Formats: structure tokens, C-alpha cells, sequence
């Protein structure tokens, strides 16, 4: 008959990324028979990778590493003043770096196949595709299909880089997916977009010494506190990066082919019809990502999505409309598209289903950090979001600048690092927003996100003793509010 | 010369192509430092013992073999006696290596 | 008002200066008396106190000098053509540090002028009720009066009381501005001052040795203390335990020279001698509360420690004589503390505020080769105060992503939290050993002021990829006994 | 060259023995970068004006003097002619300096 007389697996996970792998290891922790299906369809230029998902292969890991490469460039300079006989300028080798990064990714691709073998989880490098109730069709690289069945199924396909849909892009343009393993030094680069992906990349490329440009449609970091967003943009421009606002490419043409080659980019203003063209060695598109929820047949099984975004609507328990088909990660509708989230969601969904746990995943006040030349960490509401939700008259914003002690001997960048908190007057001056721009922003923001899960208030904050001498201690003594209007710009080394 | 097996098919088939001959397997990874350091030696070691059968397995180019065998670290060396797993150790300890091809010739 | 000022502060350090600026924020007439009596070798410095001149600032900077050494090595693996091994110049570094200190000294003199708070580089010293005797460097005395008085003299390095020390031995007070590269160095002590200094000296390439009486970092979680020692040992720093020097002999004078130490086993009688270029004593500090006449005014202290007993409002027995900072008795001797205490004591006295300073769960960080941050109770202190059966310790190792490409030090960075079973697994202790330990510990101290619990912690989403996120998923307890030693690159 | 002042007496009183011949006071610090940057220009500019007597006041050595003149940052220049502050600016701006000297001769 139709339905399978029995189920091959208690559960099948479609997608071997951050969420799917954490969920597989968890379910299998309680014995259950599980199988993960992971296949990475190539990018237009043929680039592909191993197991582990977006963040491990073409996301967090490679990006933070390259960020560290740029930070080390700054460290090489900063050392001379602390008495280290460094050359004035040191050269950087693109290939050496890419190889080192690919070597770490490679070790992780491997670490994950082992962990799956460890928990006795069936890993299959095939493309999963629903065909009917409790039935799926896997297709390996060679083309050998096979159907499976499982009591339950978990969608965790994540997303992929989105293209412009203009002439010349899919052929001469690279996405973040290609950058992290590019066979040659990029050279003159034009970054298209203003997402954190765009600025983080534009940022470290400039850090290792490349001529980087960024073409922005409208704003910067759409969805983040704008006051902070611009402090970041301002900093990048201050540190070399060139910006082109209110513009968008309409066509790309190859001048010469090469490793790298040379390209011409024609672009048109956002409103006016003014058009300009520039010449670049490499053009990257960081204009957004798209859920892999279409070409995998959900209709044959019933799961309903959002006909326009591709996002999957689920219950706070991650379940979709069909009682045996759950979903997590980026593809989710109105959630948090971050690795730790997908992972928290995955580990919990498995405990409810097989451990008895009844704990739900909290999507409230999740902290985040953007790794731009000057790191930015945040948690909670932004300023603009605070006034809107609580009324301008109950929102007190406490801020201050700060100068990392480590930057005084190299004597650089004073009054750049900025800190601020949004407080709700009508709620015991509860801290509803946390923002920091500076060194190790993430290390700083983590503990404060926990404080926020404990409903931290201004009084409690003021009562905490800072650690000296450390950047983070600035948050323990903020006394100047934006409302009062007092100056927060500090004096330089000479007074 | 060591055979760079490209399939679990050419693996279990090769294990046979060796009569009473001992099958020494090198589980390697291009991304692993000590793994590449001991590689040249495995190659010059493969010769000194043209009586033993030297097999190489890059855990990625054919992860389906290393998968079975239960490899966890690189480098890993496993010894076979006509299909049955006799010897096996980890690390780029070359002395230990040769001293195993001896003991279990 | 038959009173010159409304308040006089004796000591221009962390506490005194923060208190002066605060009081003066409400108009009050204030005057700060700051004088830095020289060290045995004549060394001295400007305004700002211990931390600014011979403490936190210079020490963290030199720590950064060593960190940059490690960074120079680490850049190569990331693709930077750094020359082979780079040399480091002692003098270049000292000059840069002194330049920044000189700058802070000036910011403090200017800051004080601004708030209209009289500054006098004079050694104050009580003579009677509401009266004090200041003595400038030249010798010109002068008496003053104020409605109230604040003691904030802090401490100074303590000596061994043995033959040859005060003449051939330097304290932290001299190190930070030493005119020449130290060379072969023997650090005496095991306080955080001792290990932090031993640590960065080794970091810039010097042969460092540390002679320990008994244990390391007494007063800190010992499990952590030893993880630190073990690390230093693995990174050069040679140790010598169970010993204490009995006399120092100069093999020669120099810039530097050649000295010779004589130490005797603490537990036995065996004695040994070594040769060093420089010998530093980091064996403790002593309150400057004796040679300043408190009897003539009445304030009572502790005849043996020198500490000053005060009310939770900082007031001593005499209603007009307050006190803050290190000298205080059984409190926490850290700059931020002294400063929080100072800013508050001024608000109660002149602002109407009734807020007291919290000495509970103050966070701290020791800047050793591998930083260590802590907040709350230690493990040993937790079992004692709550009973071993209600103390669950969750821990884990972690490998900073930044260290994987340089491929170094795996399973060194360690994190742990102490939980009170009987109180909803309240987090009563926080410990982290690794990069940026302080930046990591700060926010968690605030969480602790909000009574953080395991459930709440587990409910928080970590930031990836960042070290601190390790604390958001600790699942292995010491009790269970499971392995936490993770894996290396090749697996 | 330039008369290095180290007293309030060598100042408040010597600002007389000069007469009217303009006297530019240089408030500097051994620890301020730009303070040094302009030092040579100030000393080699002293050799370029006889009708002008140059003075250099170190803010730390003469704390009494710097705070008695209301000094905020370095480098800070102040001009006098018979004990009258007829000029005063901050920063290591060399042009503004020689300019302020040539316009208050
Ligand atoms: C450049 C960049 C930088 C980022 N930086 C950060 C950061 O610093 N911090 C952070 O928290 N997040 C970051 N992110 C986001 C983070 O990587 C994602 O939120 C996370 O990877 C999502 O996990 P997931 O399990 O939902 O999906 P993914 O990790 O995307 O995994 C899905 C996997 O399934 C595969 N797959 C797709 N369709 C199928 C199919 N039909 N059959 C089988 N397999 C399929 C995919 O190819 C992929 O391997 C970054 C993303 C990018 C692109
Ligand atoms: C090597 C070292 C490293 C340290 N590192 C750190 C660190 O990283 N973080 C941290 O939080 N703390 C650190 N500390 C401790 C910190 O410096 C002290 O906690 C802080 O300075 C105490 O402040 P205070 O105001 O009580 O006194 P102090 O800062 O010691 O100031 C007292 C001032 O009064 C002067 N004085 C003394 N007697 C008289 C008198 N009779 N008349 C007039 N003036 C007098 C002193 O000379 C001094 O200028 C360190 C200390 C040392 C020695």
C-alpha cells in the first residue's frame, strides 16, 4: 500500500548544516535511528564544499579567520611602538592565507563525519526531495536515486547567495560562497551590498591591503541600530574603504580574463537616471540570501510555506503544519538567522521529541556581533526600535566613548569606540538594548546578554564593579544621557 | 609504489589482489600537518618492502573507505591480513611504522 | 565657616581623586594632598596613585607588549611575511609607557583644576581635630582645617627584611620605569603582581624564574591557580617552590649587574644559591596608615595589619573622618572598587543619595600569559559555604578559533561555573582562563548581580564564533566524571 | 637659543628684564608627540628673531607655572610683551606660530 508498512528511520534530516547536525547528534543521544542528507549544489562557477553547512564552509569560520588576518596586520604595526623591531610595511600573501583557512575547514568537514559515525547516525551525501508522506528521494552526485522513510522529518536546508538578475553577474561575479576559497588574490574589488556580509568582507579585504569599494543601494546594515551602523561606515571610510551611495549595477562586462581578470561595471542611481561605470579586478555580490525551500518538493507532502519569501512558518515548537515535519535554521519565518540559534533550536526540538523536555527556544534578545574593522556587538532593541515600542519620553539612552588602553601607546583612533544602552523609564530603567563598538565586541556582549535574560536594570548595572583596566568596564559607569546633551568626546594624549 | 585507491570497490578488491601479502594502509589528509610529513617516508618505505602491499587513502577523495575502517585521527595506519584487520596505530611516528611492517610482515 | 574647606583628602590615588571630583561636583571646597615618598632606590612619580603610575596601566601595557610578540609569530601562518624572529627593545618600550603615564599625570592635574579642587603635592599628616600638617618636598609645612577628612593613602611594596634586599632588590614600583633591560630575573613571590610581571618579562624574551614560598595566588580558586602556573611553566617561566630567600649578595654592580641569592627550603633546611641580573620582590603590600598620625585625631586601626575598620558607609569611628581604597579592612583592594566607594561616599555626604558600595561578587582578572577572569565564589569556597552535595560544577575546555591556524595551545583555555543546587542552580561562581578574560567576565558579573541561574544561562544564545559562547552550553559536571579534553587538528 | 625656565621667579620676574622685545612662551611636555614635533622649529626659530626672546616652560618641572597660566594641552603657545598676554594658541601649527610672531612683533 501507500504508507510504508514500517519506517526506515525514526527521523530524517534534510540539510547537514548548523541546525541539522546538532539535531542529529541530539536525537541519536537517545538511541533513535537517524540519517542526515547533505549535498552542496555548486555555485555558478562550479565551487562546492564538504559537510558542516554554511557557517563552517562559507560563513562564520572563514570570515572570522580572514578578519583575524586583517587584525594581525594592525598588530604588526602596533608592535613597533611597544618596542618590537617590525618593518614599516609587511607584505601579505593571499594564497598562503587561503590555504591555511581551507586547511581548518577541511579538518572540520572531517570532524563532523566522525561525530556522526560516533553517535551512529547515517550520513548520506545526496540531495533530498520529498515525493510523498513519510517518503523522500535522495540523489547522489552520480545520479543513483533511492527512497527512504522515517517516522518524522526535519527541514534544515539553510540558504544561498542571491544574485542581481542582471547581465554579466552570474558569469563574472563571485558571492561570499566563492571568496573564501578563491584561487587568486582578488585585487581591485567592488563589493555590492551593505549587509554585514558585505561590510565584513569589504573590511578584511581592505585590511590585508586591497583597494576595496562598496556600492550601496539605500542604507547600511538594514535592521541594526542606525546610529551604530553609520559610526561603522564612517570608520571604514576613515580607514581606507571607498563608498558609492544610492547606486546599483545594471550590467557587468569582461575587459580581460585573468587570475584575476579585469571587469567593467555599469551602474545606475537609485532614483535619478545618472549612470556611471568603473573598472575592477573582482566584483562580489552580497545582496542577500534565499531559502532552499522550493526545489525540494514540499507540496507532495503538504508543508506550506510563504509563496514569496520562501520562509517556513512553524509553531514555537518548530513544527510545521504537518505533525511529523519540523523545520529550523535560516529558512524559518521571522526568526533569528544565526548559527547558535539554529543549533539551540535543533538541540531542543530533539529533547522534546525524545527526552521529555518541554523547553522552547528563546528568540528574544539574541546577541549578535558584526566583525567589521571595528567590531560591533548588540543585544536587545535598537534605539529607533525602543522609542517606537515605548514612546520617546520613556527611553533614556546612556552612552560614552572609550579609548582602548592598548591603543594609547600606538596612539591611534581616540573617540571611535562607542558604547550605549537603551533604558525603559516606565520599567525600573530596565536595560532593553545593548550596543558596543570596539575591540572584542563579541567577548564583551555575551555576558551582557545573560544579564538581559535576568532583566538587568540601570540601578543593578551601576551597582556592578567594572574590571580595570578593560574596555567592557565602560558600561558600569555610564552617566551621560543623550537627552541632557553633554559632550562625551574625550581628550587626546596631550590633554 | 603505493596505490591511491579511488573507491571502496578498488579497496576491498585490492586487499585481495594481494595474496598472502600484507596490506599496509595510509589514511591521510592534505589538511593534516604530521600527515604530509610522514608521507614521503611512506613512499620510500613502500619500496624498501616491495613484498608488502602499500595502499593510500585520502580521507576526503574517498571518505567512504576511511569511514568504514573507523579512522578518527590523521595519520592512521591499519594493517590487514587477507581482509582481517590485524595491526593499526595513529600519529606520524615513522619508527613505530616500519617496526610494525616488520613485526607483522 | 571657621573651616578652610568642606573636605580634605589625604592620598591622590584611585579613590581620593574620584571622591574629590565628586564632592566638587556639588560645589563644596575640597583639597587633595598627594605626595609619593621615594622607594629605597630613589624612584618616584607624579599624581594619579598606584594603579596609574606603578600598577594597572604600566602592567597591562607591558602585558600587551608580550601579547604582540605572540601576535608577530601568529601572523605568518595567516599569510604575513613577517621576518624570521623579531627582536624587542626594552628602552623603547619603557619610554612609550612612561610617556603615557606622564600624560595621565597631567590629565589629573588639569582635571582637578577644572572642578576647582586645590591640589598640593604635600605629605599630609594629622595633628589634631580637624587639623592636618602638610610637608612639601622642600620642607615648608602648613596646617589646614576642613569640616571632614578622607583617608585614601593606599599601600606600598613590602620587603623581606633580609640582608641585601632593600639595596639590590627592586619592587614593582621600580620595574615599570627601570633604566635598563633587566636580563636574568628572579621574581620572588606568587601574588598576581608576581606572576603577571614574571609573565610579561618572559613574553618579551627574558630568562625569568619565580621563587614560591608555598602555593600560587592564595585567595583565588586553586584549581585555576595551578592551571595558570602549569601554563607559565610550559611557556618558559621556570619555578622554584618551597623556598624563600634569606640574603642577597651583589656579585657586581651594573646596568644591570650580577647578583646572587641565598634561599632556604620552607619545609626543611636545605639551602641553595643562584645568580641573577635582577631580583624583584612581589611579596605583598603594606597600608600607609602608621606614619600619618591618626592617634592625635582618634581614628582607630588594626594594630597588626594597618587596615582601617569602617562602616558600610565608609565612615571610621570619628564622624568626620572617612576612609576608602586598599587600606580598608577586609574589603576588595582593586581600583574600580576604591573609585565606586569614592564616588558614592561623596553623593551621600553632599547629594542626598543613600546608595552603599557593593563589595559582593566584584569581578577581577589576572593578566598572566593566559588571562584569568573570575567573579563570585571559588570552588573550594563554595563547598565550604554550601556543602559539597549542593555544589554542581559545570566546566569545559575551548580552543580559540584564532589559535587553530597558528595551530597552538589546544585544551588550555578552560571555563567553569559553580552552581548551588539548593537555590535553583544559582551561579555563585564564575571562572574563565583564556584570551580577553576580562572583556568576557564583565557582563557575567552583571548577570550575577541579577541572580543568574543555570536554566537562564542555558536559555541564552551564545555569539558565534566567539570564546565567551562556551559558557552558554556547559553540560558536563565535575561530578559525572566525563572527559572534556577536546580534539586536535588532525582529529 | 631658547631660555629654559624652571621657576616662577625666573618667570613672573624675568618677564621684565626683557623689556618690550616680544617674548613667546612655549608650554611643552617631554611625553607629548606633537610637542616635540615642533620643538626644533621653535628652537631654530629662536635663532631667527633677536627682537624676540624665546622661553620654554616644561609643564611638569614647572607645575606651578603651567597651572598659573591656565594651560590645558600641549603644545600651547602664549605671547607676552611687558607681562601682557597678547597672543595664545594651541597645537603644533608652525605657520600659525611664526605668523602670530610676525603680527605681534
Ligand atoms: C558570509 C556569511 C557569514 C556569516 N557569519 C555568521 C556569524 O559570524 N555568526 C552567526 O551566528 N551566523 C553567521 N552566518 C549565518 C550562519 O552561517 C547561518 O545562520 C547557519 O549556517 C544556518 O544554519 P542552518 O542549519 O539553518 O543551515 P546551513 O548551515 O546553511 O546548512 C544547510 C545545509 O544543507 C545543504 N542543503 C541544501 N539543500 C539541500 C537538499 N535539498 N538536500 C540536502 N542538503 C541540502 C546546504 O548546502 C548546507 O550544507 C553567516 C552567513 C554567511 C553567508
Ligand atoms: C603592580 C600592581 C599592579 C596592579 N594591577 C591592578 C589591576 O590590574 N587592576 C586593579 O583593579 N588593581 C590593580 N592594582 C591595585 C590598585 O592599584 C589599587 O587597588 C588602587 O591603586 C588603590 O587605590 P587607592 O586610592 O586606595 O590608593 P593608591 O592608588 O595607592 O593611591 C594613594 C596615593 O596617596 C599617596 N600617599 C600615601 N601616603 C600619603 C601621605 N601620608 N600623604 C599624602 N599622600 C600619601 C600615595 O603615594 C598615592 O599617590 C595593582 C597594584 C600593583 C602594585
Amino acid at each position: 500500500e501507500d504508507l510504508p508498512k514500517s519506517y526506515d528511520y525514526d527521523l530524517i534530516i534534510i540539510g547537514g548544516g548548523s541546525g541539522g547536525l546538532a539535531a542529529a547528534k541530539e536525537a541519536a543521544q537517545y538511541g533513535k535511528k537517524v540519517m542526515v542528507l547533505d549535498f552542496v549544489t555548486p555555485t555558478p562557477l562550479g565551487t562546492r564544499w564538504g559537510l558542516g553547512g554554511t557557517c563552517v564552509n562559507v560563513g562564520c569560520i572563514p570570515k572570522k579567520l580572514m578578519h583575524q588576518a586583517a587584525l594581525l596586520g594592525q598588530a604588526l604595526q602596533d608592535s613597533r611602538n611597544y618596542g618590537w623591531k617590525v618593518e614599516e610595511t609587511v607584505k601579505h600573501d593571499w594564497d598562503r592565507m587561503i590555504e591555511a583557512v581551507q586547511n581548518h575547514i577541511g579538518s572540520l568537514n572531517w570532524g563532523y563525519r566522525v561525530a556522526l559515525r560516533e553517535k551512529k547516525v547515517v550520513y548520506e551525501n545526496a540531495y533530498g526531495q520529498f515525493i510523498g508522506p513519510h517518503r523522500i528521494k535522495a540523489t547522489n552526485n552520480k545520479g543513483k536515486e533511492k527512497i527512504y522513510s522515517a517516522e518524522r522529518f526535519l527541514i534544515a536546508t539553510g540558504e544561498r547567495p542571491r544574485y542581481l538578475g542582471i547581465p554579466g553577474d552570474k558569469e563574472y561575479c563571485i558571492s561570499s560562497d566563492d571568496l573564501f576559497s578563491l584561487p587568486y588574490c582578488p585585487g581591485k574589488t567592488l563589493v555590492v551590498g551593505a549587509s554585514y556580509v558585505a561590510l565584513e568582507c569589504a573590511g578584511f579585504l581592505a585590511g590585508i591591503g586591497l583597494d576595496v569599494t562598496v556600492m550601496v543601494r539605500s542604507i547600511l546594515l538594514r535592521g541594526f541600530d542606525q546610529d551604530m551602523a553609520n559610526k561603522i561606515g564612517e570608520h571604514m571610510e576613515e580607514h581606507g574603504i571607498k563608498f558609492i551611495r544610492q547606486f546599483v549595477p545594471i550590467k557587468v562586462e569582461q575587459i580581460e580574463a585573468g587570475t584575476p581578470g579585469r571587469l567593467r561595471v555599469v551602474a545606475q542611481s537609485t532614483n535619478s537616471e545618472e549612470i556611471i561605470e568603473g573598472e575592477y579586478n573582482t566584483v562580489m555580490l552580497a545582496i542577500g540570501r534565499d531559502a532552499c525551500t522550493r526545489k525540494i518538493g514540499l507540496e507532495t507532502v503538504g508543508v506550506k510555506i510563504n509563496e514569496k519569501t520562501g520562509k517556513i512558518p512553524v509553531t514555537d515548537e518548530e513544527q510545521t503544519n504537518v505533525p511529523y515535519i519540523y523545520a529550523i535554521g535560516d529558512i524559518l519565518e521571522d526568526k533569528v538567522e544565526l548559527t547558535p540559534v539554529a543549533i539551540q533550536a535543533g538541540r531542543l526540538l530533539a529533547q522534546r521529541l525524545y527526552a521529555g523536555s518541554t523547553v522552547k527556544c528563546d528568540y528574544e534578545n539574541v546577541p549578535t556581533t558584526v566583525f567589521t574593522p571595528l567590531e560591533y556587538g548588540a543585544c536587545g532593541l535598537s534605539e529607533e526600535k525602543a522609542v517606537e515600542k515605548f514612546g520617546e519620553e520613556n527611553i533614556e539612552v546612556y552612552h560614552s566613548y572609550f579609548w582602548p588602553l592598548e591603543w594609547t601607546i600606538p596612539s591611534r583612533d581616540n573617540n571611535k569606540c562607542y558604547a550605549k544602552i537603551i533604558c525603559n523609564t516606565k520599567d525600573n530603567e530596565r536595560v532593553v538594548g545593548f550596543h558596543v563598538l570596539g575591540p572584542n565586541a563579541g567577548e564583551v556582549t555575551q555576558g551582557f546578554a545573560a544579564a538581559l535574560k535576568c532583566g538587568l536594570t540601570k540601578k543593578q548595572l551601576d551597582s556592578t564593579i567594572g574590571i580595570h583596566p578593560v574596555c567592557a568596564e565602560v558600561f558600569t559607569t555610564l552617566s551621560v544621557t543623550k537627552r541632557s546633551g553633554a559632550s562625551i568626546l574625550q581628550a587626546g594624549s596631550c590633554g | 609504489s603505493v596505490k591511491q585507491i579511488e573507491s571502496k570497490t578498488a579497496f576491498q578488491e585490492a586487499l585481495d589482489a594481494a595474496g598472502d601479502k600484507l596490506v599496509v594502509v595510509d589514511f591521510s589528509a592534505t589538511w593534516c600537518g604530521p600527515s604530509k610529513m610522514i608521507k614521503p617516508f611512506f613512499h620510500s618505505l613502500s619500496e624498501k618492502y616491495s613484498n608488502v602491499i602499500f595502499l593510500e587513502v585520502d580521507v576526503d577523495d574517498c571518505q567512504d573507505v576511511a569511514s568504514e575502517c573507523e579512522v578518527k585521527s590523521m595519520p592512521t595506519f591499519q594493517f590487514f591480513k587477507k581482509g582481517q584487520k590485524v595491526g593499526e596505530f595513529s600519529g606520524a611516528n615513522k619508527e613505530k611504522l616500519e617496526a610494525t611492517i616488520n613485526e607483522l610482515v
